């Protein structure tokens, strides 16, 4: 049993764990006077007690209680080591040379692909540019060797401690020599440094040591990107990213933020996330209006003050009785701090440069000091005050409150059933209202009075959503853990913490507990219940058992995580689920779309929105929760219950929460018991602990909180008299207010907009007053012509954005579990694709993914922690292997080849070439294949703008020999196929960790003591044989009819959580309650690793390319028959069809000039500037949307089914369009419709889309296909481009005629753009027109195939019988009744 | 005009009527629940109901 | 008849002027910290008289008289009001900015 | 015309009282029979389905 | 006609009667009234099962 310990920080760095740990070491309060220090003195840990013992630590100790060094805190010995710059020996030149070679060798690794591009465009070092860029990238600067060689020692000295403590455990690493003037004693439950010519010591923990190297690793990210977007933009300004900082200011920015660290203490950071504030102030004076700006100005002023003065009043306040009651300075009593301040922020001004490029990506700097200790009982006790307060509400506000929600409701009833709901309760309506009742119809807005809310807040509803019968494991299931019940809550804290008494009754009391009970996580809470049933949640939910249940906590982990329970949490995922599933359709102002290119359509949607008066609101709703009561939730909570025919469903937290005590559960923050005590709802309040909460958990209940919210917006937009258009994405709400008014004499647009803004801020406080909510002036402000939303500023129809905040974290080992070398590649490179996507620069974030891709593998493979250099062995012999196979001089020519070849035959570059230019492909083995040709083109100088040519360099056809001569292997080719439609067969492509993993898993779970895991894990392989046994003999192969007859069926359903589960560390070890991982995982990882390594040494072999004396001639060749014929080799199969598709960077041919030719789209610019990076245009954003099927719907009562229901209808819809021409299809049909739905074929037919479309290979949605085709590009920037792609459409029907052809044509309408945007970047100037002719060899028809053959009846009944505990429900009499 | 004085009080007494159900609604809080009178305060629904007569057929 | 419709009238409006002068207190924990209290109704006024003896134990007493009667405080005032005025260090740091 | 008036002022006046009764009490059959009586109007509703079945 | 507008009033006033009782039984402090309505909602349950079993 291994332990391998964390490379990055994730988690919190814990202010308990420290002040227990420097309070056992040095004898006396560290950081706080709590309880923690007092129980670790009296009681310490064995670690604590390990760490102690050492013979340097003593020496230590005898040194300061001498009274010969001084204690300080960790941010003190942040800002020493971020200054530490005793680096003046022959370690200058060793750090300096290595930097060179690495930025030497990113560079040749670039030129590849530069040179490729360039060859297709038409416009060591092969290149102009980089031989220039070379030239200008000699001398790396000062302040980048700084922070370079600081994280090459801190990254030293953890590599060492995790590789010896992997060898060996319960090692403790001691160091003195790898920097210069520290003594670091490192480990897992602690870290002590020490400074010997200043005479310092502090204590703290590994976390924060993680977060050190982090800090070193993210300011180094910094120096390296602006230093080399700097030499970019010298050479041409198109060229860098649209930023123009200046090193010495950054570094300036650093030490004065390291300086206010260090000045006030970890209260520090507080005044820091303030001048987020401060840079949105320089946002504004540049965007708004002197009256918006000078208030906001003011505001912001006011806030950073006071949080100045809080900060030093706590400081003060905290250190007064502790150990470090000296370590306070002079400048913070005197106030002398102001100069301080005011100088920092008047360097964010000086980097500013009044630029709103600069300042929108100058919000890194929030990312750059590192993170606060978070005191656990304080941010308990802060919350306390605020959900232990009473309110007061006039009846009216809360009549009002429900009228307007059942206004919603019933407004979203009309417009989606073309129906009011049921109502038991139409007594109380008046004869107007009863009009629009009977008439199904409802009044406007404008018509809308506040009498007529109060009138609708008095209906009552019938059932009109119905709950699922059984479970649904995938949403119950995660990798998270779960709070004890309320009797074994003393099994969160050690030991050693807890009395003697506490510690006989968990020993006397754990016996009478389920071995569910006693889990502390989720997955082994259900593996572990072998009393499991699926109609579980639905009769505790019918029943309410979770109501007065004595098993009930809440258990708080800071930013506060609350959990509880299995039961109750059941209880709020379900409620959640049924509100995001049923009611959510009727609000479509929530959002939950954080995205690249979805925020930028939520910016453009609100963009587009005798005078017309207009203002906007930006509200923080985070602390929204702590001012809810049952009086403001439940009132809507109720007509909830009542639409789904349940009681208290969605009032079960006020319901609940305020019997239950609310408790820290650190590991280091127990509370102090009483004698005699051992119930928790009996012991003493005090800090960390408590009772008597009404207000509601943060996270739990979001969905009714801003329903409410709209529905409150709603009642405002009434009260105000103006329109509301509002938007909502997760806890930032955006609002949008427009007025008629009539302009007076002398006034100004300018001052009626302010007024405007004014008068709605003031309803808008009143009407959250009123329900008990109180607004503060750092939550809210108003603007006029500023479009911000979830941390995305656009301004004038120009987007802003923030890329370097975003690559701040791309290193060696990043995003991986147990270090695998793949998913850390494929890591950096979608990290670093956001330079690109964002901050339209191709060559800056090209340079950057191979600055670390070289550091990677060149570099850091020969320091694996389980796999000390076997992969660096597996690589050089790779390398070997190429320089014999391609003929190269040497191994870095191996190298800088092998960097530059997909991962698909095994190379090493995560991106392939066509993601330059679109998003999205419907075929990646050609794209693999195109990219190796452009790939090759450099060593055998083939011309891009010729056709496919045999010449004396037979480097190409060796390779595209090589690619489709092998020996065939197939083995389980439908189920294969069923699972990723893409694969190739006979181990042509590398393996991924679930293949890998997946009878691993099966076999522990095999063993578990749930019989539902347990008969799927028995019956997985034969299930496995069956599935591949159903759909042989249907003789056309079309691998997306066969992933839709995949998704059918319930083993689609026991494969989701087997891959969920398939991506632990230590899957052997999931039932043994350690957290050490098994030689056999290290074994299994370690294999899979040399193997993907070494596949290029298979795929192309020596072997006189496999007996194969022909080689391959290029001479009329089509790149896409070849790949048809791969992929139909590889499988053993006649044909397959429908996979195969062109490629557009390939099939397009790229003129500028017009001609007579008079072919291919057209790309004209309609922007009048010669440049057009930053600029908007009069066209519309192209978001290329695909062309769904044209389907007729039948006509019946939809919500009497639920979800999985009319999922499972819709797929058995698309199996009838598709395998509508088999031999058998109505047994099939008949077969799976009372398989898995229950009723006949007969009456399930009527329930049936039809579709109007004939051509499935064309229009057919499956989850294995793009929905769409975006560009390379920002949105913003596709309109300054027109587009028409009408001179094809001519010669594509003299050539088929009326027919479909396999081609994306939204992929063409990306090129062309992305082609105009990356011509600007290497040109420095935009072309007017660009054409792109296609290659008509590669373009292919695409007509839908007649099917033969049976489907194997007895093998589906098979699948279906052996997996039948994951089917749906079933559709009842009593369902289909209703239906019509 | 008895007609138009009798559809007044007919929209006066379908406002006192959602005040007082909202009232009702909001009284039945967690010492409802804590107590077990909140289900005779809010009605019986169709899942309950159908309970009892699963039990009782 | 129009007597008693009279009659109908001012009861209405009696009962619908004494509900909306109604006022509910949340239900919160009890007085010494033991148990949960029940949610309280009870007119304008009383309630208001109620927060001032402090039976209700609540902080920020000033704004719920000020806002249980339709008055406006001078706090919420200046949340919303035209122009924000700095404080000494505000100024002291807008003087060392300028 | 005459009495149905006179039933309207009355339940007026026992509605001030209750209600008076109530705003000032800030320290069962007849629910009771609401309760059962919406609640086998409910069962009726369920059974009209069972039934169509 | 009046007679249906007097039997909408009719019916009104029996459904704020019906809410005024619930409110004001609901507000009885004693254990005892919340006993009694617990121990009468018991008693409703299984003497609804009757009605339900007979037909
Ligand atoms: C008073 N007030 C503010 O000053 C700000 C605005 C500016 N803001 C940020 C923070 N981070 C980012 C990043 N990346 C960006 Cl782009 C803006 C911080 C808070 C704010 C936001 C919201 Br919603 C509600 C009220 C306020």
């Amino acid at each position: 049993n291994v332990y391998l310990t964390d490379s990055y920080l994730k988690g919190v760095i814990s202010f308990s764990e420290c002040n227990a740990l420097g309070s056992y070491i040095f004898n006396g309060p560290y950081l706080k006077n709590d309880y923690t220090n007092l129980i670790s003195r009296q009681n310490p840990l064995i670690e604590h007690m390990n760490l102690k013992k050492l013979n340097i630590t003593q020496s230590l100790i005898s040194k300061y209680h001498k009274g010969e060094i001084k204690l300080e805190e960790p941010t003190y010995f942040q800002s020493l080591l971020m200054t530490y710059k005793s680096m003046t020996s022959s370690e200058q030149i060793a750090t300096t040379n290595l930097l060179k070679k690495i930025i030497r060798r990113a560079i040749e690794i670039s030129d590849v692909k530069v040179y490729a591009i360039l060859n297709k465009l038409g416009l060591t070092i092969k290149t102009t540019l980089l031989k220039k860029l070379m030239c200008s990238m000699q001398h790396p600067p000062s302040w980048l060797i700084h922070w370079f060689n600081l994280y090459t020692k801190l990254n030293n000295i953890l590599t060492q401690y995790r590789s010896n403590e992997v060898k060996n455990h319960g090692f403790t690493l001691i160091d003195n020599q790898t920097l210069s003037g520290f003594q670091f004693i490192l480990n897992q439950y602690g870290c002590i440094v020490y400074h010997k010519e200043l005479k310092r010591i502090t204590v703290t923990t590994y976390n924060q040591f993680l977060t050190w190297k982090d800090i070193s690793l993210s300011r180094l990210n910094v120096c390296l990107i602006t230093w080399i977007s700097n030499c970019l933009n010298t050479l041409n300004k198109s060229l860098g990213l649209r930023c123009g900082f200046n090193n010495v200011i950054l570094t300036q920015l650093f030490l004065y933020g390291d300086c206010i660290l260090k000045l006030f203490h970890n209260e520090g950071f507080y005044i820091i996330k303030e001048v987020e504030g401060f840079i949105m102030s320089l946002i504004l004076n540049i965007t708004e209006e002197d009256q918006f700006r000078k208030r906001f100005y003011n505001s912001m002023l006011n806030n950073i003050t006071d949080a100045a003065n809080k900060a030093q009043k706590n400081l003060l306040s905290r250190v007064c009785h502790t150990l470090l009651d000296k370590t306070v300075s002079d400048n913070i009593i005197n106030g002398r701090w102001i100069i301080l301040l005011s100088k920092f922020l008047k360097l964010i001004k000086l980097a500013g440069d009044n630029n709103l490029n600069n300042l929108s990506e100058l919000y890194f700097l929030f990312r750059i000091f590192g993170h606060p200790m978070v005191d656990e009982r304080q941010a308990m006790d802060a919350v306390k005050i605020n959900c232990n307060e009473t309110k007061f509400y006039l009846l009216s506000s809360l009549s009002m409150l429900r009228g307007a929600f059942i206004y919603r409701i019933i407004k979203g009833f009309v417009n989606n059933y073309n129906r009011w709901p049921t109502l038991r309760n139409a007594i109380v309506l008046p004869l107007r209202w009863l009009t629009y009742y009977k008439l199904n119809t409802y009044p406007s807005l404008l018509e809308l009075t506040e009498r007529d809310l109060i009138v609708l807040s008095g209906l009552r509803f019938y059932r009109e959503f119905r709950l699922p019968k059984k479970v649904d494991l995938e949403m119950i299931i995660n990798d998270k853990a779960i709070s004890p019940p309320k009797n074994l809550i003393w099994t969160s804290f050690p030991r050693n913490y807890m009395p003697s008494h506490i510690q006989n009754y968990i020993e006397h009391e754990k016996l009478k507990f389920s071995e569910s009970d006693k889990s502390r996580r989720v997955l082994e809470y259900y593996l572990r219940d072998n009393k499991f049933n699926e109609c579980d949640l639905y009769n505790c939910v019918v029943n309410q058992s979770y109501l007065n249940n004595p098993n009930h906590v809440v258990s708080l982990t800071g930013r506060m995580f609350a959990m509880q329970p299995g039961m109750f949490r059941q209880v709020q995922i379900l409620a959640e689920k049924m509100i995001a599933e049923n009611i959510l359709q009727f609000f479509p102002e929530s959002l939950t779309r954080y995205g690249d290119l979805e925020l930028q359509k939520i910016l453009e949607l609100k963009a587009g929105i005798n005078y017309i008066s207009k203002c906007s609101i930006i509200t923080d709703l985070s602390k929204f929760n702590q001012a809810f009561r049952y009086e403001t939730s439940c009132i809507c909570s109720d007509v909830l219950d009542e639409l789904h025919g349940v009681q208290s469903l969605f009032s079960w937290l006020h319901l609940t929460i305020p019997h239950v005590t609310i408790i820290c559960t650190y590991r280091h923050a127990p509370p102090y018991i009483g004698d005699h005590i051992v119930d928790l709802n009996n012991v003493d309040e005090q800090s960390g602990l408590y009772r008597y909460h009404m207000g509601g958990i943060e996270g739990w209940c979001q969905k009714l909180w801003t329903i409410e919210a709209i529905s409150l917006l709603d009642l405002i937009s009434l009260k105000g008299k103006f329109s509301i258009t509002a938007l909502i994405n997760g806890d930032n709400q955006s609002i949008d207010i427009s007025k008629p008014i009539r302009l007076m004499e002398g006034q100004t647009h300018a001052q009626a907009d302010y007024l405007l803004a004014l008068n709605s801020l003031k309803l808008l406080y009143k009407e959250y007053a009123g329900i008990g909510h109180k607004l503060k002036g750092t939550e809210t402000y108003i603007s006029r012509d500023m479009q911000f939303m979830s941390k995305t500023i656009q301004h004038n129809g120009v987007y802003y954005p923030a890329s370097i905040k975003k690559v701040l974290r791309v290193g060696p080992w990043i995003n991986t579990i147990l270090d695998d070398f793949k998913v850390s590649l494929e890591s950096i490179g979608s990290l670093t694709q956001e330079l690109e996507y964002r901050g339209e620069s191709l060559l800056c974030s090209l340079i950057f993914r191979n600055v670390w891709l070289y550091n990677q593998i060149a570099l850091q493979l020969k320091n694996h922690a389980l796999c000390n250099n076997k992969l660096y062995l597996d690589i050089l012999k790779v390398l070997k292997h190429l320089k014999t196979f391609f003929n190269l001089d040497n191994i870095d020519t191996a190298l800088t080849l092998y960097m530059n070849l997909p991962m698909l035959f095994g190379g090493g570059d995560p991106n392939l070439l066509y993601r330059s230019f679109y998003r999205r492909t419907p075929d990646f083995l050609t794209e693999a294949i195109v990219h190796s040709v452009f790939i090759l083109s450099y060593y055998t100088n083939h011309d891009l703008k010729d056709k496919l040519q045999d010449l004396s360099d037979d480097r190409l056809n060796k390779f595209l020999t090589c690619i489709i001569t092998f020996d065939k292997n197939p083995n389980a080719e439908f189920v294969t196929l069923m699972r990723d439609p893409q694969a190739l067969g006979s181990e042509r492509q590398a393996k991924i960790t679930s293949e890998i993993n997946r009878l691993a898993v099966t076999e522990v779970l095999s063993t578990a003591p749930n019989k539902i895991f347990s008969k799927s894990a028995q019956h997985y392989t034969t299930t496995e044989i069956d599935l591949n046994d159903i759909m042989q003999n249907i003789e056309p192969t079309y691998p997306h009819g066969l992933r839709v007859v995949y998704e059918s069926l319930p083993f689609y359903k026991a494969e989701k959580i087997v891959n969920l589960i398939s991506g632990t560390k230590s899957i052997t070890n999931i039932l043994e309650k350690t957290s050490a991982i098994d030689l056999t995982d290290i074994d299994r990882a370690t294999e899979m690793m040399r193997k993907n390594i070494t596949l290029l040494i298979r795929i192309l072999p020596l072997d006189c390319n496999r007996d194969k004396r022909e080689i391959l001639s290029m001479e009329n060749l089509s790149i896409t028959e070849l790949s048809k014929y791969v992929r139909e080799r590889s499988w053993s199969l006649s044909n397959i069809v429908g996979v195969t598709s062109p490629s557009i960077m390939y099939t397009m041919d790229i003129k500028y000039t017009t001609s007579t030719i008079s072919s291919g789209i057209i790309i004209e610019k309609y922007n009048v500037n010669s440049l057009t990076r930053g600029e908007r245009g009069p066209t519309k954003p192209w978001v290329g949307s695909s062309t769904q099927e044209k389907k007729t719907m039948p006509v019946y009562n939809r919500q009497v089914l639920t979800k999985k229901q009319r999922d499972q209808i819709d797929l058995l819809a698309k199996l009838d369009w598709v395998y509508a021409s088999i031999d058998n299809k109505d047994e099939f049909m008949e077969e799976l419709s009372i398989g898995t739905l229950g009723l006949t074929y007969e009456k399930a037919k009527k329930l049936f889309p039809q579709y109007l479309s004939v051509n499935y290979l064309h229009r057919l949605t499956v989850s294995s296909r793009p929905c769409e085709f975006p560009a390379s590009i920002p949105a913003y920037r596709t309109t300054n481009y027109h587009f028409d792609t009408s001179p094809i459409n001519r010669i594509l029907t003299e050539k088929y005629g009326d027919e479909d052809i396999d081609i994306v044509f939204q992929n063409c309408i990306s090129f062309g753009l992305s082609l105009m945007s990356v011509v600007e970047q290497f040109t420095n100037v935009c072309p007017n027109r660009i054409i792109l002719i296609p290659k008509l060899n590669e373009i292919h028809l695409m007509k839908p195939p007649i099917f033969t053959g049976d489907v194997d009846i007895h093998k589906l009944k098979q699948v279906i019988q052996k997996q039948h505990m994951f089917l749906p429900d079933k559709i009842s009499l009593t369902q289909y009744v209703e239906l019509f | 005009n008895i007609t138009a004085r009798l559809d007044r009080i007919d929209e006066k007494l379908s406002e006192i009527l959602g005040m007082l159900h909202t009232l009702v609604v909001a009284s039945a809080g967690p010492t409802s629940a804590r107590d077990g009178i909140r289900d005779a305060m809010v009605g019986l629904r169709e899942e309950m109901i159908e309970k009892i007569r699963t039990e009782a057929l």
